[PDB]
């Protein structure tokens, strides 16, 4: 209830997507990359976070 | 290029049905129009289900 109250929810993925997120901010990301990112992302988000899916996903993100 | 897309857009306008468009060209994964179980974690349903939803009626020109 500390963890989740004091306002870090939602902070979960972030290691998935906010490093990655700032990794791309200092590129000048290019539209194509930029849209494929974000739909790598999103399924990223919608799976879960163990599964071999979900491992394909992150490396390719990566 | 020939309009086909167009044209089938004309063709579900004229004929009054909600118009949505499907790409299939490619896919794999059979699961993009079945879903899954929904016992996995974030699963969606199939691509269909969406399209009627969006489109909110039980007719459109798929
Ligand atoms: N007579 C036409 N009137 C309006 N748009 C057209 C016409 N002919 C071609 N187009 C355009 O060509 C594009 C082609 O899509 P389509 O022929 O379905 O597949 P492709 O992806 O191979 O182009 C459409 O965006 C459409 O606007």
């Amino acid at each position: 209830i500390i963890k989740k109250e004091l306002g870090l929810e939602k902070d979960d993925k972030d290691a998935i997507e906010e490093k990655f997120r700032e990794r791309l901010k200092e590129l000048v990301v290019p539209k194509h990359v930029m849209d494929v990112v974000d739909e790598e992302l999103s399924k990223l988000g919608l799976l879960d976070n163990h599964s071999s899916e979900f491992n394909v996903t992150r490396n390719y993100l990566d | 290029g020939v309009g086909k897309t167009s044209i089938a857009r004309s063709i579900a306008r004229a004929l009054n049905r909600e118009y949505f468009r499907f790409s299939v060209g490619g896919m794999t994964d059979v699961a993009e129009i079945k879903g899954h179980r929904r016992t996995y974690v974030g699963a969606m349903p199939g691509k269909i289900i969406q399209c009627l939803k969006k489109t909110k009626t039980e007719n459109p020109l798929i």
